[PDB]
């Protein structure tokens, strides 16, 4: 029994904090503002049943932005291979990656 | 969980009776462990040895019932050469009930358990064949 | 010091085991003060200065101090440590062992999965590269409560006032 | 690292002083006071706890009042002012309830 | 308790439930639940008794654990979805945890244990509030998340609730405990169709509310808490106990009383979803509820227990209090079966 | 999820286990309940900060306030029970059965 | 004997009504343990949480 | 009066004054306590309550005319005086009925005090009815189980009320009591045993007077002293009001008590505790027959104002 | 949720304007008559509980019971009819919009079809 | 009448709940403290013992 008195009376009581793509103070953007915006715009009025399948790509990318699980997996794989190569002496981290070369401003 | 039921079902009826009984025994033992945990929590055992004894008793009873059911059903299907008869499951269920009575050392408990367990096992076989859904997925 | 946050999180778990072993209230209260202080450290490490000081000032400063107040006035217990009678000692040790097993399965095996998927990479990775300028995101958002969250303010205030009323009605005998 | 260093140094200094005050001074031999702690055997008055629960609730309301300095920078000054005054009025109302009714007995 | 303070506390409980049923943000729903608990404890302990204090403590402990688990599930859903709206939960583990918490708030078995104890400890008015109004908010939250609700878990909890409610009711003699176990069984019936059709749950909830209101008000009017104390009522006011008999028969669900409507519609919806074993077992187990209802009806009005000499003095005086809703509630809870096609209004 | 999130969730689980498995003092159970609130505070804070959910930085504070309110309630109930019985032992709460 | 007592008044009643009622009575006794201890049913709650998390994943 | 009136502002403490006091005059059988109680009420302006009788409830309701004993009370004091060890349980049934009547009387009195503000003088009370039951048990008139049930009924009912501010005891020796009873002339009174009177006196002086002394002042008076009403009134006036729990009460508690005493059925709710003692237990058939007879009585069929048989009209619009 | 989430459903609206296109429930509708019967029964029960003449006390009270029941029942029936009309309308529209999912089976006479005869012996 | 409809051996001894929801006061141990005004206390001037 979601008595949506908010929409009936046109009063926002908690919809401001429902999503991170909503207006935040001083226009401070959310970390995954773009992805959430895309997902919401895709799944607007098409129904939850259709949204679950049709807008799957948007939500998948949004979750990847939120948790960075696949990105972390890729970075961990790179780190593991790099460390393996270091143990065998088949790789030498470049001086700029070693910090020898000064960074750009 | 569902993997144990998968183990039991994957073994074709009237085949691999030892393996079928093993899977049924594992299922029964798991159920016994669950019952033992609930009994220990609700009815506190005075000593840790008492808790171990209660757990062992419940687990052994349930596992023995499951083993007897599985072996009886598979062997009945093998001998009859009819793996799609609910009678196989019924015979296994009644045998399991008799084993329960022996474990409880009560003939009346055994007889009633045989009747009810055999009926339920036959019903389970009938559902397996027809397609009866205990927890239907919301379809409307 | 790249894994400082992980060390703090492990100490947080250890303190949670310590007070969750249900020891003598006085020793438990400490098991909670220590864990609370660690958690504040973690929040500070992520940049939540205001929220970090929030738990230190309110949870640790007031909530747990009133908890200790009660334990002190209604003192009917025989003092014992976390490594006292086996009921508490065994629980503490077993909790620590479970945590250590999780840690080993988390570091040695990168993709540890018990009920959720966990990655063994240092938490520093999850940090986002961004600039807030002359801003305190945490402070600005929390201060927006008075501007954006008027409804939250109303409900929370009514809850507080009715809480005072309820406390008196309960503790009137 | 600086604040962590300060905390470490302060804690270690205090603990070292506690060492040199709890174990070092008791090394000096002072005979033995063969004096038993003669004990031969509860004021759980609400007068104390009440002071504690009320403090907890007022401290909670104070927590809600902490973000006020940054909240003064909002463009919606009227709304922020109204909400702040509302929270303060509720604090005063809670105090008044306890004072008017059987409270503040301390 | 001062009447003004009591009215404020009752309104606070109602406002918590309304916030739960009005909010679109998970945090606000949790806030509403917390307000309900805070304003419910004093109402439970309006009449200071050691049993009342024990009931309040147990209720607080259970509801606090439920709220903790609910907020944890909300936080996990936020972590895996970055969403606060009360919609399809996007994490299965959070869904399971939230289901456990909401079931504990409702009292569905195996989280039923606290319900009879708390109901027995608190007064008849507090029992009425606990078993009718406190059931609204968790059911509303469940209805909103019904799509994400795991059918298997919910069905298991509901069926166990029905079984355990019937069994417990069979052994009880205290009227409040009988009512509590019957409430557990009825909540099982309500939540069984939650994954299938929420409107049927609303229907069952409304009928249950009317029936429990009528029963509790009749108990208050008769001022009886045990089977014998209710048995004495026939000597003073036969009308009350006869109407109690009618309401008990409705609670059993025997046609053509109102109680048949929810069971009938629930079985209809479950059969539409190709589930036949589950509703059959549900009705066959509700027979036990009917059994203890019939035992109570026997002792109350169908048969006449011995009375006491002091009853003569009570005969002279008449009840001053008048519960205005009681007649309408009795009528709506007994004779409404000819009005099932009004189900559409709920939609 | 990062290992820190795993540790905090595990802390919540441990505190829940301690709360559900009472020993003697009801005070110890209340401590476990409040610990869980602390763990939820830390979890929500980290999530909000990482997501830069600026408008939702007020959620942990509200959680904290309501947490301490429900605690004030628990303590008040504990002292009522202790004053009646003499101790805060969970076993004392036995008058109500089933 | 055989019809009136042995079957009608003894076995027929033992087979269906008596048995079912006795089972219900024993189940009622088990459910209404009448212990009323927070420790026990809260431990049962913990067991339930674990079992649900494993079975329904 | 209800919760709304208390919300509106009706406070009992505003009406209550120093005069507002519950004064109970107690004593042994035929101690002349009634005369002294009347004198106290007249010289203090308080409202005197005659000692609760078997048909006290009959006076409060209906037309005040005592109903049939079979329909109201089912017990005889005269039978108890003639046969104190009857097999019909008349002794304990009478004692329990008297306790219920006195419980109603105390509530009726409190309601008067909390509504009008005028003090009340009562001849004995619930706190004093135990004396007769104890005497009966000592004499062997009633069995122990009857005493147990009476204690059960008292502990669940009397606690809800407030003990009297002043307990006046008219101490008349048992021989003088016997002399007065002989002069009284009542044959049933003449049948009263001396041991019963001695047990009553012993119960008073050893249980009632000390316990009441703990709660409040106990102005014990000799028969000669009781004759001087002026002195008795003066002593009561000079009693510290601190004696009694009334100084510890407030408008909220007084509101609770006033709501309690108004609902007479609530007052007598626990008088019918479902304990099946043969003395008090009435069979279902007899219960039904007697209740049907009671309902047939004019003015009892319908609620007051709706009994047209008594002259009520406009019922169609009532 | 069925039609709880229908597009264009104004929240907390008992009777939308589109319901007016549907025929109003007759004031002599048997369902409304049963509602009035329930109201009268409520009045009788109220009289019985308050120990006043069941069939004569408070004629105004019983009248108000009946009037309230009928009055609320009229709108209840109107809403019920509206919801059932919504059901039928949506079902027909869905069938029209999805012809492939609702085919027209070939209509064959009984002379053409073959039904096995099961003799009853 | 009784605690439960079908009582067991253990439950047989168990007493039905009290008529009023008021459980009897248990022990009623006094919390009045008996403090002693030790002489060393300044106010006692070293030579005063006030059992209070």
């Amino acid at each position: 029994p979601f008595f949506d008195v908010q929409k009936r009376l046109g009063l926002d009581l908690d919809r401001w904090m429902t999503i991170q793509s909503a207006e935040q103070p001083h226009k401070i953007p959310g970390r995954c503002h773009a992805f959430e915006k895309e997902w919401i715009e895709c799944a607007h009025g098409i129904g939850g049943i259709r949204a679950e399948k049709e807008c799957k790509i948007e939500f998948d990318d949004f979750v990847e932005c939120l948790l960075r699980q696949k990105t972390m997996k890729r970075l961990s794989a790179i780190k593991r291979q790099r460390d393996k190569l270091i143990k065998e002496g088949k790789y030498t981290p470049p001086p700029h990656h070693l910090g020898k070369e000064d960074p750009r401003p | 969980a569902k993997t144990l039921l998968h183990k039991y079902s994957d073994i074709p009826e009237g085949t691999e009776c030892h393996r079928k009984a093993y899977a049924s025994t594992s299922i029964g033992g798991a159920t016994g462990l669950i019952v033992s945990a609930y009994s220990i929590a609700l009815k506190p055992p005075a000593s840790f040895l008492e808790g171990v004894a209660r757990t062992g008793r419940y687990t052994f009873t349930s596992a023995a019932i499951g083993a007897i059911f599985g072996l009886t059903s598979c062997i009945s299907a093998q001998v009859r050469e009819k793996p799609d008869d609910p009678l196989n499951y019924f015979i296994g269920g009644c045998a399991g009930g008799l084993t329960l009575g022996a474990r409880t050392r009560s003939y009346g408990i055994g007889a009633a358990a045989c009747a009810y367990m055999g009926l339920t096992a036959a019903l389970v076989k009938m559902g397996q064949l027809e397609g009866w859904q205990v927890f239907a997925e919301p379809k409307v | 010091t790249m894994y400082i946050a992980f060390i703090l999180s492990t100490i947080f778990v250890i303190g949670f085991v310590g007070f969750s072993s249900k020891p003598s209230p006085i020793y438990g209260g400490l098991g909670l003060i220590v864990s609370g202080g660690v958690g504040c450290g973690i929040v500070l490490n992520f940049g939540g200065s205001f929220l970090g000081l929030m738990v230190f000032l309110i949870y640790l400063g007031g909530m747990l101090v009133v908890f200790g107040y009660t334990t002190a006035m209604a003192t009917e217990m025989y003092p014992e440590v976390w490594v006292s009678n086996k009921t508490v000692f065994g629980a503490f040790v077993s909790g620590l062992m479970m945590e250590f097993c999780m840690v080993y399965y988390a570091l040695k095996e990168e993709e540890v999965e018990i009920i959720f998927k966990f990655n063994g990479l240092g938490d520093w990775v999850i940090y986002d590269t961004g600039d807030s300028g002359f801003f305190s995101e945490e402070a600005m958002g929390i201060a927006a409560l008075y501007s954006y969250g008027t409804w939250l303010v109303i409900v929370t205030g009514w809850s507080l006032l009715i809480g005072v009323v309820v406390i008196m009605e309960i503790t009137r005998g | 690292m600086n604040i962590m260093l300060t905390l470490l140094t302060n804690v270690t200094l205090a603990s070292l002083l506690v060492l040199i005050a709890f174990w070092l001074p008791q090394l000096n031999a002072y005979s033995e006071k063969t004096s038993p702690y003669e004990c031969g055997f509860l004021p759980f008055s609400m007068k104390f706890f009440l002071v504690a629960i009320t403090f907890l609730l007022f401290d909670l309301e104070i927590a809600l009042l902490l973000p006020l300095p940054w909240a003064s920078q909002t463009n919606n000054l009227k709304t922020m002012l109204t909400m702040a005054l509302f929270l303060l009025i509720l604090l005063a109302a809670s105090l008044a309830y306890e004072w008017t009714q059987k409270g503040l007995e301390w | 308790m001062n009447p003004i303070i009591y009215t404020t506390l009752i309104m606070t409980v109602m406002s918590g439930t309304m916030l739960v049923m009005i909010s679109s943000h998970w945090l606000l729903i949790w806030i509403g639940f917390e307000m309900n608990l805070l304003a419910m404890i004093p109402v439970l302990m309006k009449n200071f008794n050691p049993r009342a204090t024990e009931a309040a403590t147990k209720y607080f402990l259970t509801q606090a654990t439920a709220s903790m688990m609910l907020m944890m599930a909300i936080i996990i859903n936020l972590l895996y979805s970055g969403q606060w709206t009360i919609t399809k939960m996007f994490n299965p583990v959070a869904m399971t945890m939230m289901t456990m918490a909401l079931a504990m708030k409702l009292g569905l078995s195996p989280f039923h244990f606290w319900v009879p104890e708390v109901t027995q400890g608190i007064s008849l008015q507090a029992g009425l509030l606990l078993l009718t109004w406190q059931k609204l908010a968790p059911l509303s939250v469940l209805c909103q998340i019904s799509q994400s609700i795991n059918p298997n878990l919910m069905l298991t909890m509901a069926m166990l609730s029905i079984l355990i409610g019937g069994w417990g009711g069979l052994n009880q003699t205290q009227l409040r405990k009988i009512m509590a176990y019957s409430s557990i069984a009825h909540m099982g019936w309500m939540t069984a169709v939650l994954p299938y059709n929420t409107t049927m749950t609303i229907l069952n909830l409304l009928i249950y509310i009317t029936m429990t209101l009528a029963m509790f008000m009749l108990l208050i009017h008769s001022s009886a808490t045990t089977t014998l104390s209710l048995s004495h009522t026939w000597n003073k006011m036969p009308v009350i106990t006869s109407l109690m008999m009618v309401t008990l028969l409705s609670m059993g669900g025997l046609p053509p009383l109102s109680g048949f409507m929810p069971k009938w519609m629930i079985i209809q919806e479950m059969t539409k979803n190709e589930s036949i074993i589950m509703p059959t077992l549900m009705a066959m187990t509700a027979l036990l509820n009917l059994y203890f209802y019939m035992r109570l009806a026997y002792s109350s009005s169908l048969t006449m227990f011995p009375s006491t000499n002091n009853m003569k003095m009570k005969w002279q005086f008449e009840h001053t209090k008048q519960m205005k809703l009681l007649p309408t509630m009795i009528v709506l809870s007994t004779l409404v079966l000819p009005m099932t096609p009004a189900l559409s209004s709920l939609n | 999820m990062p290992l820190v999130y795993m540790n905090i969730i595990m802390a919540f689980a441990i505190a829940l286990a301690g709360l559900l498995m009472y020993r003697s003092h009801l005070m110890s159970s209340l401590l476990c309940l409040e610990g869980m609130m602390l763990s939820l505070f830390i979890m929500s804070t980290l999530i909000i900060l990482n997501t830069h959910f600026t408008l939702a930085n007020m959620m942990p504070i509200i959680l904290l306030v309501f947490a301490a309110c429900e605690a004030a309630l628990g303590l008040s109930l504990l002292v009522m029970v202790s004053n009646t019985y003499g101790t805060d032992y969970v076993q004392n709460l036995n008058l109500l059965q089933c | 004997k055989s019809a009136s007592s042995l079957l009608d008044l003894i076995w027929l009643e033992t087979i269906l009504p008596k048995t079912t009622s006795f089972i219900q009575m024993k189940m009622s006794i088990m459910v209404s343990n009448q212990k009323g201890l927070i420790k026990l049913y809260f431990l049962s709650f913990l067991i339930t949480i674990m079992i649900s998390m494993t079975l329904f994943n | 009066y209800g919760p709304l009136a208390f919300v509106l502002g009706e406070r009992t403490t505003r009406k209550l004054t120093e005069t507002s006091k519950v004064i109970t005059v107690d004593g042994n059988i035929c101690s002349g306590k009634g005369r002294l109680a009347r004198e106290i009420a007249e010289k203090l302006g308080l409202r005197h309550f005659p000692e609760a009788g078997i048909h006290y409830a009959d006076s409060t309701t209906g037309d005040g005319k005592p109903l049939d004993v079979q329909l109201s009370g089912n017990c005889s004091l005269e039978k108890f005086y003639d046969d104190p060890k009857s097999n019909d349980g008349n002794s304990y049934r009478l004692q329990s009925w008297l306790y219920a009547s006195r419980l109603l009387q105390y509530a009726d009195a409190l309601e008067h005090l909390l509504s009008t503000g005028q003090g009340v003088v009562l001849e004995r009370s619930i706190y004093s009815d135990f004396v007769f039951l104890e005497a009966m048990y000592r004499q062997g008139f009633i069995r122990k189980q009857c005493v147990e049930h009476y204690n059960e009924v008292k502990k669940v009912t009397a606690c809800e009320y407030l003990p009297p501010h002043v307990v006046v005891y008219v101490d008349v020796p048992v021989p003088e009591i016997q002399s007065r009873i002989q002069k009284k002339g009542n044959p049933h009174e003449m049948k009263i045993t001396a041991a019963y009177l001695q047990d009553i006196e012993n119960a008073y002086k050893k249980t009632f007077l000390p316990e009441m002394s703990e709660k409040c002042e106990v102005l014990q008076y000799s028969a000669r002293e009781a004759e001087d009403a002026e002195k008795v009134v003066e002593d009561i006036e000079y009693l510290k009001c601190d004696k009694g729990p009334w100084p510890d009460q407030d408008d909220r508690t007084f509101h609770r008590l006033r709501m309690l005493v108004q609902n007479k059925l609530e007052v007598l709710n626990y008088t019918t505790i479902p304990v099946y003692l043969p003395e008090i237990t009435i069979g279902a058939h007899q219960s039904d027959r007697v209740f049907q007879k009671f309902t047939e009585l004019p003015g009892r069929k319908y609620s007051p104002g709706y009994n047209e048989d008594v002259g009520d009209k406009w019922i169609w619009l009532k | 949720t069925m039609m709880s989430g229908r597009p264009g459903r104004v929240p907390l609206q008992f009777l939308p304007n589109e319901a007016r296109s549907l025929p109003p429930p007759k004031l002599t509708d048997p369902r409304l008559v049963y509602m009035g019967f329930l109201g009268y029964c409520s009045g009788l029960i109220d009289n019985a509980i308050r120990r006043r003449p069941v069939v004569s006390a408070g004629l105004h009270r019983q009248l108000l019971y009946v009037t309230s029941f009928v009055f609320f029942g009229y709108y209840l029936l109107k809403r019920q009819d509206y919801m059932y009309a919504l059901r039928d309308h949506d079902m027909f529209a869905y069938v029209k919009s999805h012809p492939e999912d609702f085919p027209e089976k070939d209509k064959k006479t009984y002379g053409e079809i073959l039904e096995e005869f099961h003799p009853v012996r | 009448g009784g605690a439960v409809m079908y009582p067991t051996k253990e439950t047989a001894h168990w007493k039905p709940p009290p008529w009023n929801d008021v459980d009897p006061p248990k022990d009623t141990l006094v919390s009045n403290l008996t403090l002693n005004f030790g002489p060393q206390h300044p106010a006692a001037h070293g030579v005063l013992r006030l059992v209070m």
